[PDB]
């Protein structure tokens, strides 16, 4: 649940980074 | 004319939200659960 | 003053000032080069990479019709903006600056050029009715 | 337009620092207080000429 | 351990960039939200 | 599968929730113009008063 | 006018890097300038006649 | 990464055809249609990236 | 008087028609002279082949 605890700490409403569970992710 | 405003505005509102969930029930129900009635 | 009769239907525009919000996120610019690390594996490298606006057979001229196939063209951004520049070469210049980046252009949204009325002009020439006295409409443009 | 072109020279950053930090925060607040003070003043120069 | 890494796991793992050419950050929400 | 069930109910109800305002506030709004026609004709007898 | 801002607002909910300052906003802001003005002008001539 | 780069490329297809939909209700609305109302100003506000 | 304001308005828009029609053959001399030298380009190249 490593990626499940990465995404729950910026789960709330707020610009999240690229963490996307499956494939690419934000250049910023 | 301001009831009439206002009123249009909430008609905007739920449309755009009716769109929205729309896509999201089509998703889940109709692209997501075909693989799991395969189930290779 | 005395009574009043009024039939028109609409407000007048201007009212209402309100604290307006603001865009979200950085604008958007086309960047030269980026970088890309793409093999998800332990074999992996990152490398950067042209995008190709920058090498690119830029001047389409008699000289250079033949083209090559290793010369970085690209079809699709070419067309878009042929079509483009045959769009945006119609509107006039003071409102394509605002298609520019940086934020040049005049706070004022009508062209001041353009504009028969005049941007804040204190006078209207305004008359009254007396009788026996001539009634003189539009004396602005005389 | 000397804030939105910091906002094309910042934002062409090389890749490991591309970040949202805190200048990014301050030069999009000040963008939007600019915009929303020269639309104050038109509202303010109509009604010195009525 | 050769097998604790595999393409299998590092795809999955999240310190590796494995970056794309977007440059908006989206946001998530919560269902109480 | 358990999971997708409960979520595609969920959605399910709050969609059908959504139509019903909107098919709501739709017949409002045509007999609000038919209101504010009717006191324009109101305003204009009392103008020929 | 009317036709107009429905025109205008309707291009607000777009998504997210398709929201761009199209040549069609700026038209669309000065229609809606143009025809206020034309607005003002007549009924200044209402009053008049 | 195969895989991966179709599912950007999708995602793109998707707000494209978005965009599509939004804008070509847009272009096709006449004058004398029936979901045309005032919306007070959309003209002062301009929120793009 | 009308006889000359109508003829005068005639003859000036015959004039305008071969201003225009002037301004476009000048463009597509231009043009043909352009694309004049490429066939003597072609043919050196395959004086070399």
């Amino acid at each position: 649940p490593r990626k499940l605890y990465d995404v729950a700490r910026n789960t709330g409403a707020h610009t999240s980074s690229g963490l996307a569970t499956s494939g690419f992710r934000t250049a910023k | 004319e301001d009831t009439l405003q206002s009123l249009a505005h909430t008609k905007a509102t739920l449309e755009h939200d009716l769109a929205v969930k729309a896509n999201s029930l089509y998703i889940d129900q109709d692209k997501c659960m075909s693989m799991r009635r395969s189930f290779p | 003053r005395g009574t009043l009769e009024v039939d028109f239907p609409p407000p007048l525009y201007s009212d209402d000032y309100l604290s307006q919000e603001g865009p979200r996120w950085t604008p958007a610019i086309k960047q030269a080069t980026r970088w890309k690390y793409t093999p998800m594996g332990r074999d992996a490298a990152g490398q950067l990479w042209y995008t190709g606006l920058t090498n690119s057979d830029s001047r389409e001229a008699w000289y250079t019709l033949p083209r090559a196939p290793d010369s970085p063209y690209r079809e699709a951004y070419a067309r878009w903006h042929g079509c483009y520049g045959h769009r945006e070469r119609s509107l006039p210049s003071a409102y394509t600056q605002r298609l520019r980046e940086t934020a040049w252009y005049d706070p004022i949204i009508p062209a001041q050029y353009t504009d028969p009325s005049t941007r804040w002009g204190s006078v209207l020439w305004k008359d009254r009715p007396i009788r026996g006295k001539e009634f003189a409409i539009n004396r602005h443009r005389f | 337009s000397i804030v939105t072109d910091n906002l094309q020279c910042r934002e062409r950053r090389q890749h490991p620092d591309l970040v949202r930090d805190c200048v990014e925060i301050e030069l999009l607040k000040e963008a939007e207080l600019i915009r929303n003070i020269q639309e104050l003043l038109k509202r303010t120069i109509k009604q010195a000429v009525s | 351990d050769p097998y604790c890494t595999r393409s299998q796991r590092v795809s999955e793992s999240t310190m590796l960039p494995f970056v794309s050419n977007r440059t908006t950050l989206f946001t998530r929400y919560t269902p109480d939200d | 599968n358990l999971a997708f069930t409960n979520r595609i109910a969920e959605t399910a109800d709050a969609k059908n929730k959504i139509q019903t305002h909107l098919a709501k506030t739709l017949q409002e709004i045509f007999q609000t113009e038919m209101t504010i026609e009717s006191i324009k004709k109101a305003i204009v007898e009392k103008s020929a008063f | 006018l009317k036709v107009a801002q429905t025109r205008l607002d309707e291009r607000t909910r777009r998504p997210n890097i398709e929201l761009c300052r199209d040549m069609a906003q700026l038209r669309l802001v000065n229609e809606v300038y143009e025809v206020d003005d034309t607005i003002q002008t007549l009924q200044q001539r209402l009053r008049d006649a | 990464a195969n895989r991966a780069a179709q599912h950007e490329l999708e995602k793109d297809l998707s707000d494209k055809q978005s965009a599509y939909r939004i804008d070509d209700k847009c272009h096709h609305l006449r004058n004398t249609s029936d979901g045309v109302s005032y919306f007070h100003g959309v003209e002062r506000v301009d929120a793009t990236v």
